[PDB]
């Protein structure tokens, strides 16, 4: 695992995002090396040893949808320093950045069934009073629940299921 | 044909074109300076990288220096041409007299 | 987008003309004081021997993820990358 070698990368290239004012582009091409990196064939090339300048021209090649500013330089600095497989946690971060500067916060919600987007759009508001973002919640329906939501905003998370009360009260007695 | 990509004392690394990486003891040369030093290949890494170990003084090397690949490692003058003479660890002469007379090295 | 976006990318790859190796083969990527690395040969077997050009053979002890590591039961000064 890499989160730590993809910071210094995922920083660069947003800090340069937005002296270009081309943050949603850099996204989308981040995203399109990042699912390059996933191939079988392409994950057999990456392991072995080739010079990392032949390296990087043999994956400039299959991605020509991409700036002389982004592709052509920022892998090419990946692979001299032999990192190309940390480009699926670079995009993450990269993510992350953006969502603090532009003050958003992608809270996540749990329920057992839908809620009745009166519910939902009070704990859009709410949230946004708890935490100082522009939330953008998305749910989802798990059943072992069964009643309540549990909201997740990150490392914070309120817990309000049925299941959470009844192990909670299992371990009062 | 190779360039140095680094310089760490009495060590040097140089990179090759993977189609003509030297073998493991062949002998390479560099212009220091003015000088011409002389460097063995002691091992093969990947990406055409090699580690050599420098038959002189290191100092004064850039690394981005062209280095000229000789096919063949090592090789010192021998027999009777030898005999009343000193000669270096590269079997050149180490007194004033003039060239060594072998036949055969 | 994801499913047109992956086949372009298989497309493209096998465009490149690039090829896996085959299992029970691979390629020497190091050479050092009588060891030897090789890339491939996802079915060596710990303690298992390989063959060399000559009529040489190393012993699989290292089986590693991306690299195995062997060692040379012989003079070994003749290999290189790419054997």
């Amino acid at each position: 695992e890499f989160i730590t070698v993809a910071r210094p990368y995922a920083k660069a290239a947003f800090d340069f995002a937005v002296e270009h004012q081309s943050v949603e582009r850099w996204q989308d091409m981040l995203a399109f090396a990042a699912e390059v990196t996933k191939n079988e064939q392409m994950a057999e090339l990456l392991s072995g040893a080739l010079a990392p300048e032949t390296l990087a021209e043999s994956f400039i090649a299959v991605a020509g949808e991409q700036l002389d500013e982004n592709g052509q330089n920022l892998i090419r600095v990946m692979a001299e320093n032999g990192r190309l497989n940390a480009l699926p946690d670079v995009l993450e971060q990269f993510i992350h950045l953006r969502a603090v500067s532009e003050a958003t916060a992608e809270v996540d919600v749990i329920s057992a069934a839908a809620l009745s987007e009166q519910q939902l759009a009070k704990i859009s508001a709410a949230m946004e009073k708890r935490l100082s973002r522009k939330v953008k919640l998305n749910a989802k329906i798990d059943k072992s629940v069964m009643a309540g939501v549990i909201i997740r905003a990150g490392d914070m998370v309120i817990d309000g299921s049925v299941r959470g009360r009844l192990e909670r009260l299992a371990d009062v007695l | 044909t190779g360039k140095i990509v680094q310089v760490i004392g009495a060590v040097v690394d140089v990179e090759f074109p993977q189609d003509a990486v030297p073998r493991v003891y062949d002998a390479l040369e560099v212009q220091n300076g003015n000088e011409r030093l002389v460097l063995e290949v002691q091992q093969q890494l990947g990406g055409g990288i090699v580690r050599t170990i420098a038959m002189g003084s290191s100092d004064g090397l850039r690394r981005g220096l062209d280095v000229k690949d000789l096919e063949h490692p090592i090789e010192v003058p021998v027999g009777k041409a030898t005999l009343g003479r000193i000669m270096n660890v590269l079997g050149e002469p180490v007194d004033m007299k003039g060239e060594i007379g072998e036949e055969e090295r | 987008n994801s499913t047109e976006i992956s086949e372009l990318i298989k497309q493209r790859i096998a465009q490149f003309n690039v090829v896996s190796e085959a299992h029970n083969e691979g390629t020497i990527v190091s050479v050092s004081d009588g060891v030897i690395r090789i890339h491939g040969l996802a079915d060596c077997m710990q303690g298992e021997m390989i063959s060399l050009p000559g009529n040489r053979y190393a012993i699989a002890l290292n089986l590693e993820r991306d690299s195995v590591g062997a060692v040379v039961m012989g003079p070994y000064a003749d290999l290189a990358e790419g054997m």
